DNA sequence: TATAATGGGAGCTGTCACGGATGC
DNA sequence: GCATCCGTGAGTCCAGG
């Protein structure tokens, strides 16, 4: 449950299953307690178990659980694990990185085979740790803090 | 020690309860009022942990000295926040459900 | 290489009574050929103040000694009833090719 | 239906109040069953719609009063030919209700929405992928408070022992709290007046070395 | 296999 | 300069209004000009009388609407991020059916959404496009089954969402089954139901050989129509308590009832045609006098039995022709949309009819709007078919308007798509354009309206066709169908004409698409254009008949793409259109009336007409577009000019004299350079950017909220704490940007401060602080700067606050600061250019004017570009259009070829040969021999049989410039290339995506929540995803430990990674990284799945890598 | 808290192709 | 022994909006 910058929040919606799952699990415990008939024990009893079935793989058996106000099903354990979105292969099997870059390459052929042409804009921040080891190094800052300091506007750098 | 073998096995509801730091007792996210979250809910600090590192909850204990403490007043151990991202809780049914993959 | 026109903040602006847009008013100027008798001399600033109904041309700026406008009908602008216009102009010698991104006058 | 809870949901809650009604039955009266169980049930079925419908939960008078302003600014636009400001409302709504109120029940009233919901036609496309993470410290932010942790040392080791004691004491960063001039005049054996004194020529000796080697400024931001 | 109908029929048995 | 055109096609008509698509079917889905009485059934009119009258008691009906006038005119809803609307207002009338009583009044529905001048739209401040969608037009159809080679399947389909799709087949044992809702039951039921007994079905259906004997079955036939209907529902709702007005309600539902069941009025149409019938209303059977009446089924039994003996005069269906597929223009999608809120809306009307005091209830307290209104707003918001507005250029938007996509709501999605419906069907000729598409996953889906194309009252694309009677070409043109124009020999509009008669003896025609030679005397009607059979785009493409098609679509599409040059040209090669799409799309401002001119200026244009009255037209001046393109008009006129009706006012984006300038036109020439135009790169001079060709103005849009929170106000204020004036410069005392500054990357745009959450301050804090002797401010600052590689110059700021008149801003929020800033941008390394023909490519080199290849008089070339593209992609469009190219530029005058009716091989060599005679003798005439050179390179051409050998060096230098060819000295060495090198004037576009965009590097940036690994972005500061393909490339690579880095160091290791970050900027080496958090986050996932996923060391004995902080 | 009220409504229509478990 | 029904899968990265 994030508030993002607005201030409105987001939320997952394995919140809201958990939550259908609380609330038919809390009613069924109190139609016990107060010695409810068979048949809407009964009820309950199903609806509770498609709770946990919507919850765990939603989808997978019958109806699909929604939102209101949207035909969208929600997200499920399984559709987190199993999937080309799936965690398996959308951040175990590839993950964004760190220190990458990217842009349109142009042709150079004054380059040895060994070589590549790299705009000194994306080699100051895809080097930036670097940058400022060696501009804390030679003289050009006191510390490494005040050197990101001064790289941090674009009219400072000299 | 060097991780060598990963099990994957089935959970016996001993073990669920073994892994649980408390039962969610009621579907409550955060308080709409001071965005806080509400005991025996979903985001109750008293079961998964803090939320700003070695501090408590209710604020009797804010620094790093207290560590394992938890607070009489407000019931949350002062650790990490990270914990949030580690500490399951559990749900007791009232009937016993099945569990869709083994049934589908 | 350097405009100040009156009333004027940045080069995407309209002037009123103005037919031309400040872009294409500089791309007039730029066309604009400044003989410099004198070698001592670097710079110069034409002023240029107009008005009226009238087609403003290059010999309508204030005339400089050591300083010769070598195509004086040269277009610059079109002003319109009331409209008016009030440029200083810097002028400079130099080298070859010089983007504004880089001599910042 | 429609109002936040499934069908099902809805028919075990109207459960509910079937029992209560049952349970507070009077025949006597010679009013059939359906009169008073009707009453009962539309009870119980608006209590669990105030009472889950929200994922963010809302205690029942204020959802009433959600409510209520909702059908207000209803009414004033289907006579105005356009929606309300927040003036129309507070005038409408009554005394008590200016447009600053109005405007903070909406704010609270703001559900929640989901991290899943789709921005492309294409599912590679969620809302969640463009929050970052403001809790969990940025390696920039770590390795500052490393920065610093070690310059703070580097100029209190130019402090004898003891003034670097007393001022890791009085202000914690030793065990984590900052001591009472009692506390620290107590463990070196010494008055409050002369502890603090120590901590002061401490103070004053670290503003010199500061005013010199000017190693610290960076990190004050 | 439709919730909803599976209850209604158990309701119109009583 | 001239302009002398080419072709002898005399083409009758124009091309129709090219937005009419949009603007003629919301016209017609309103009728806002048209008094209510005279309304017709169409349209939001027809939802109305749809949804009302609304009974059950009470009776509440539908009078009449109206629609207002915006609050907000279009420009100020652009402004403040509002929609552009007028108020919808209907009157009702409650009735209680025993009292008698009737309330009546006028209930306030809401806004309906307006659409601008030139088809679009406005909705929440930025402009959209409602593009049309392509689907099965509704009726009856009959396509054989796959599997059973002599037996049909007859398909009966609504309207979408008007009924369900209803199958009969012919079954392996004889009887007839019908599908709905995915049941199969034998249609005799249904008939039954219907009042047939064996008495018709026999004399009807007796004809053919044993199939009415499939349909015999006794057990039917010995009940009554009401035990039939019983029996059908309990077949239909398993389940469900067979009442027999339940039955009723259900079956008049599914078939007969208007309201739930619709064939469109082409599905209507089309049923009457195919089955030989009438058909009374829009719905399968009818109620009546209490019982059920046919209209539909036993005409759809007999076609099908009859299709399946093998009677003359039945036949399957083409499901892809254009007669049997039709458009859904905008308002019929908008008036769909509005039915489903209409219907919202009448079940709110009768739950509120239910309860609730039964004397005062006026239609006020009836109707609640929002239902409706939540429809409206999400078609225009959320649907797949309401597209973001493309005004790249202003062909873009014109181009836009006039899409078709196959997908959207009720149509196809991705892979429910095959073959036969991308393929282009035969009936595409006229209707819709076979090289205007999507290259890539949409690829046939989403197209283009043909040129001389329009669609039809009922949803079918019609096109133009002179009629031919005895080889006489009339002037009367006929919009056809693909049904109707299947019926008709079409010769092409090539056909030679000796005034109005066909003059050939054997003719190009078309018999039902198939190409055939045919008699004058078979002519029945004839092709109106070439342009009629292409796309707007496509149309714009001179000598297009040599162009192979697969690079005839890059060049459309990428036309689409061109940025607005502060110097646009019009092609000096242009196809008869470039001045039509300046027209249509509303982007250049013309006169109203014959008409004198008051006053010219940049912001204002005033006109003294006939009328006598002063018109003032404001012009759009450095506005910024959707895609940040700037659109601005400028004053083409000076004070006093006499201008006709229609005469050119102002010039648009991207036109010049009203035309579509989408680029320059450059001098090029085509040979390899060096190696800088490898592979489809591209070479420039350098006074290209002197003179400032390719060169656009983009404004970005900044905006930040200042908003109320528990901790304090976010205000906006020039006050932000640890700031030098150095950082403050260019701000003013609000706090905002002043206009006027140039803004470089971390410039401050606004500067905002928030309080500073609760913080305890770490012990290190508290001794800084008292070291330092400075309390800790209470705000921090969040102030908007410029991101990483952008900037520019200050043109406007608006600023919004709470408090303030006429604004009032989302909860919450105190005010909303907007900073537009500008940029000119020249061209630059990495900028992608582009030509009509196909021909794109990246500039990759500028080299300096005293390199470039250069002629004889000392001209240098404008861009150089390599002829290994022209082979491969045979599109020699571009080098005739580079010869016509260098004719024109000596003679100094432009063309117009249209295309397949263009400028012949003979004629662009007279124009040459005239051009190399003033190319030339004005050599000669100015006192200048052959120079040494030119003869090398003679003597060279000689060798490669270009010239006929013992001619003199004017002879064949006149022969090689014929063949478009001229002697070149590389401007480094001054000697010839080794030969002569063809060298024209073409028009070269830039496209949009500029590497300025693209260029995209991080270091560190933030993370995600669940994964905590970096966001993916540029906008966002995200990282490159390493996806599974380069973790494999990395495997068989062995660099195990750049891979173990991508997994761990950069990204998912948190003790790893800011491990990593500490080690460089001390000077370590990075350390030994550690177990990544998502593999973390799949363990407690799993726990989640009640699984147990363990990790062991070789003992079996568990390993904990949660270090603690899960174990209790 | 007391006339009496007693079984819901969508559905959604143009993939294609396998493997592998289930009925005459 | 064959149909028959079920679920499951269907290329990569990048931009916007
Ligand atoms: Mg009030
Ligand atoms: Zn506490």
């Amino acid at each position: 449950m994030v508030q993002v910058d607005g201030g409105r929040f987001a939320t997952s919606d394995l919140n809201d299953l958990y939550r259908r799952l609380i609330n038919r699990n809390n009613r069924l415990k109190k139609l016990l307690a107060q010695g409810a008939p068979e048949i809407i024990i009964r009820n309950e009893k199903r609806m509770l178990q498609e709770a946990v079935d919507a919850l765990l793989d939603n989808g997978r058996r019958g109806a699909p659980v929604t939102n209101p106000g949207s035909d969208r099903p929600l997200r499920s354990l399984t559709d987190i694990l199993s999937g080309k979105q799936g965690r398996f292969r959308q951040n175990l099997l590839g993950k964004r990185v760190d220190y990458s870059g990217r842009s349109v390459i142009v042709v150079g052929p004054q380059l040895k085979l060994h070589q590549c042409g790299l705009p000194k804009r994306m080699a100051l921040e895809l080097f930036k740790p670097f940058l400022l080891k060696k501009m804390e190094e030679k003289g050009i800052a006191p510390n490494v803090k005040a050197a990101r300091r001064m790289l941090e506007r674009q009219r400072d750098i000299k | 020690k060097e991780v060598r073998k990963v099990r994957i096995a089935l959970a016996s509801p001993e073990k669920i309860r073994s892994w649980s730091y408390g039962e969610v007792e009621k579907p409550e996210t955060i308080n709409y009022r001071t965005l806080k979250p509400e005991r025996d809910g979903l985001f109750d600090e008293r079961i998964f942990g803090p939320i700003k590192d070695y501090e408590c909850a209710c604020g009797k204990y804010k620094r790093q000295r207290f560590e394992g403490k938890v607070c009489e007043r407000c019931g949350v151990e002062v650790t990490k926040s990270i914990v949030r991202r580690y500490r399951m809780g559990h749900i007791e049914l009232a009937t016993p459900a099945a569990h869709i993959w083994f049934v589908k | 290489t350097s405009v100040y026109i009156e009333d004027v903040l940045h080069e995407f602006s309209t002037i009123p009574g103005v037919k031309e847009d400040v872009v294409e008013i500089i791309l007039n100027l730029k066309e604009l050929v400044v003989r410099f008798l004198n070698p001592s001399l670097q710079t110069v600033t034409l002023l240029l103040k107009a008005e009226g109904p009238k087609e403003v041309k290059a010999r309508d700026f204030l005339p400089v000694a050591d300083v010769e406008i070598m195509n004086p009908d040269l277009h610059i602008a079109t002003l319109e009833e009331g409209g008016r216009l009030n440029m200083e102009v810097r002028v400079d010698r130099g080298v070859g090719y010089v983007p504004a991104e880089k001599h910042g006058i | 239906t429609g109002r936040g809870l499934s069908f099902l949901d809805l028919i075990q809650e109207g459960n509910q109040g079937l029992i209560r009604a049952v349970e507070k039955f009077e025949y006597k009266r010679r009013f059939k069953f359906s009169t008073y169980a009707t009453w009962w049930i539309r009870q119980a079925i608006n209590r669990a719609i105030a009472d889950q419908a929200r994922t963010i939960r809302i205690p029942v008078h204020m959802v009433e009063t959600i409510n209520k302003l909702s059908r207000t600014a209803r009414q004033l636009q289907q006579e105005l030919g356009r929606e309300p400001t927040y003036e129309e409302i507070a005038e409408a709504m009554g005394p008590g209700w200016d447009a600053k109120r109005v405007e903070e029940t909406l704010k609270i009233a703001q559900e929640p929405v989901s991290l899943e919901t789709p921005i492309g036609d294409e599912k590679d496309s969620f809302y969640g992928d463009f929050i970052p993470d403001e809790h969990l410290p940025s390696p920039v932010d770590a390795a500052t408070q490393s920065l610093l942790s070690e310059e703070l040392e580097k100029a209190l080791s130019k402090l004898s022992e003891r003034e670097a004691m007393v001022l890791k004491l009085r202000k914690g960063l030793i065990d984590g709290r900052e001591h009472t001039l009692e506390e620290v005049g107590a463990f070196f054996g010494v008055t409050r007046e002369r502890i603090r004194q120590i901590e002061n020529k401490a103070l004053r000796k670290l503003k010199y070395h500061e005013s010199r080697t000017r190693k610290l400024r960076d990190f004050l931001d | 296999s439709d919730p909803v109908r599976q209850y209604l029929h158990e309701i119109g048995q009583v | 300069m001239e302009i002398k055109r080419f072709g002898r096609i005399r083409e009758v008509i124009p091309l129709p209004p090219l937005t009419e698509i949009q603007v003629e079917s919301y016209r017609r889905a309103l009728q806002a000009d048209v008094p209510p009485e005279k309304r017709e059934n169409v349209g939001i009119q027809a939802a109305f009388r749809e949804t009302f009258p609304i009974e059950e008691g009470l009776v509440l009906d539908f009078l009449e609407y109206r629609l207002g006038e915006p609050p907000f005119p279009q420009d100020e809803c652009r402004e403040k991020d509002l929609t552009y609307q007028a108020p919808l207002y209907a009157r009702l009338q409650l009735i209680h059916k025993d009292t008698g009583l009737i309330k009546e009044d006028e209930v306030f529905l809401g806004h309906i959404p307006l659409m601008t001048e030139d088809g679009s739209f406005i909705i929440n401040g930025a402009d959209r496009v409602i593009v049309s969608q392509i689907h099965r037009s509704p009726g009856v159809y009959f396509t054989p089954d796959p599997a059973r080679p002599g037996r049909y399947i007859a398909s009966i389909i609504p309207l979408p969402k008007r009924g369900p799709w209803i199958d009969l087949e012919v079954e392996p044992n004889g009887v007839v089954s019908m599908k709905v809702n995915k049941r199969k039951f034998p249609l005799v039921l249904l008939l039954r139901v219907l009042g047939y007994d064996q008495e018709t079905l026999a004399r009807e259906l007796g004809a053919y050989g044993e199939l009415v004997q499939g349909l015999m079955d006794e057990s039917v036939f010995a009940m009554r129509p009401e035990e039939a209907l019983i029996r059908l529902f309990t077949l239909l709702r398993p389940g469900d308590p067979p009442k027999r007005d339940k039955a009723v309600a259900y079956v008049y539902g599914l078939i007969a009832d208007p309201r739930r069941y619709d064939l469109g009025e082409a599905g209507r149409y089309k049923a009457e045609e195919k089955l030989g019938i009438r058909l009374s209303g829009r719905t399968l059977a009818r109620f009546e006098d209490g019982e059920f009446k046919d209209e539909v089924f036993l005409p759809t039994l007999r076609y099908l039995f009859a299709l399946t003996a093998g009677v003359p005069g039945h036949e399957v269906d083409d499901i892809d022709h254009l007669g049997n597929r039709r458009i859904r223009t905008v308002g019929e999608l908008m008036t769909d949309q509005f039915r489903v809120g209409l219907a919202r809306l009448a079940r709110g009307v009768r739950e509120r009819m239910l309860m609730g005091s039964e004397d005062s209830l006026t239609p006020a307290k009836l109707v609640n709007s929002r239902p409706l209104e939540a429809a409206i707003r999400e078609f225009f918001s959320r649907s797949q078919l309401s597209q973001f507005k493309d005004e790249t250029n202003p062909l873009s938007s014109l181009r836009h308007k006039r899409r078709i996509s196959a997908l959207g709501p009720g149509g196809l999605t991705r892979e429910r798509a095959g073959f036969d419906v991308r393929d282009v069907h035969r009936t595409h000729y006229g209707r819709i354009c076979p090289v205007e598409t999507p290259e890539g996953a949409n690829i046939g889906l989403i197209t283009s309206l043909a040129a001389y194309a329009r669609v039809d009252e009922l949803g079918f694309i019609r096109t133009p066709y002179r009629r031919v009677v005895g080889g006489v070409v009339t002037d009367e043109v006929v919009y056809m169908t693909a049904t109707e124009e299947d019926r008709y020999t079409i010769a092409q509009a090539n056909t030679p004409l000796e005034g109005n008669r066909i003059a050939a003896e054997r003719v190009v025609a078309r018999r039902k698409g198939e190409p055939v030679i045919v008699s004058p005397e078979e002519v029945e009607f004839m092709d109106v254009s070439p342009k009629q059979v292409f796309s707007v785009n496509t149309n714009l493409i001179p000598f297009l008949e040599h162009d192979d098609a697969n690079r005839a679509l890059m060049g459309s599409n990428m036309q689409t793409q061109a940025v607005p040059l502060i110097r646009a040209q019009a092609p000096v090669v242009m196809t008869g259109l470039e001045e039509r799409v300046v027209r249509d799309s509303l982007a250049a401002l013309y006169a109203e009336e014959d008409g004198e001119v008051a006053k010219v200026d940049g912001n204002r244009i005033v006109v003294r007409y006939e009328d006598g009255r002063l018109v003032e037209y404001p012009l759009r001046r450095f506005y910024r577009s959707n895609q940040g393109t700037a659109l601005d008009q400028r004053p083409r006129v000076v004070v006093g000019q006499r201008v006709r009706k229609g005469d050119l006012l102002a010039d648009g984006p991207a036109s010049e004299n009203g035309f579509l300038a989408l680029g320059q036109n450059v001098l090029v020439a085509i040979m390899p350079f060096d190696g800088y135009n490898f592979e489809d790169a591209i070479v420039i001079s350098e006074e290209l950017l002197k003179r400032d060709f390719y060169t656009s103005i983009h404004i970005e849009r900044y905006e930040i909220e200042a908003r109320d929170t528990k901790l304090g106000p976010e205000r906006i204020t020039r006050d932000i704490p640890h700031l030098s004036e150095a950082a403050l410069r260019d701000l003013d005392e609000e706090g905002v940007v002043r206009i006027g500054a140039e803004v470089k990357p971390g410039d401050i745009l606004v500067g905002r401060t928030s309080f500073k959450g609760e913080s305890e301050p770490t012990p290190e804090e508290r001794l800084l602080r008292s070291i330092f002797g400075e309390k800790a401010r209470d705000v921090k600052d969040t102030s908007l700067r410029v991101p990483p590689g952008e900037g520019g110059i200050v043109v406007r700021t608006v600023r919004l606050r709470r408090g303030d008149p006429g604004v009032e801003l989302k909860p919450g929020v105190r005010e909303v600061v907007r900073v537009y800033v500008a940029q000119k941008r020249k061209l630059q390394v990495g900028d992608k250019l582009a030509n009509r023909h196909g021909n794109k490519g990246v500039v990759a080199k500028i080299l300096p004017v005293e390199d470039m290849p250069h002629l004889p008089d000392g001209t240098p070339v404008d861009v150089i570009l390599n002829p290994l593209g022209v082979p491969s992609r045979m599109n020699l469009g571009q080098i005739l259009e580079t010869h016509l190219g260098l004719a024109g530029y000596f003679l100094g005058q432009r063309y117009i070829s249209p295309i397949f009716d263009g400028a012949k091989e003979p004629e662009i060599k007279e124009l040459l040969a005239q051009a190399f005679e003033v190319y030339f003798g004005k050599r000669k005439g100015e006192g200048f021999g052959v120079d040494k050179r030119e003869v090398e390179v003679l003597r060279r051409a000689e060798k490669l049989g270009l010239v006929t050998p013992g001619k003199t060096p004017e002879e064949q230098l006149k022969e090689l410039f014929l063949q478009g060819k001229v002697v070149l000295y590389d401007g480094r060495t001054g000697e010839p290339i080794e030969g002569p090198i063809v060298v024209g004037q073409m028009f070269i576009m830039k496209l949009y995506h500029m590497v300025e965009d693209k260029m995209h590097a991080r270091s560190t940036g933030p993370y995600s929540l669940i994964t905590q690994q970096p966001l993916g972005g540029k906008a966002q500061f995200g990282g490159q995803r390493f996806g599974e393909m380069e973790v494999w490339a990395l495997e068989a690579y062995g660099a195990a430990h750049t891979l173990q880095e991508m997994l761990t160091l950069k990204s998912d290791d948190i003790e790893g990674r800011n491990a990593a970050y500490e080690a460089i900027i001390k000077g370590e080496d990075v350390p030994e990284p550690s177990v990544p958090e998502s593999f973390r986050v799949l363990v407690k996932e799993l726990q989640a799945l009640a699984l147990d996923v363990q990790t062991l060391d070789e003992k079996d004995n568990p390993v904990d890598i949660f270090e603690g902080l899960a174990s209790k």
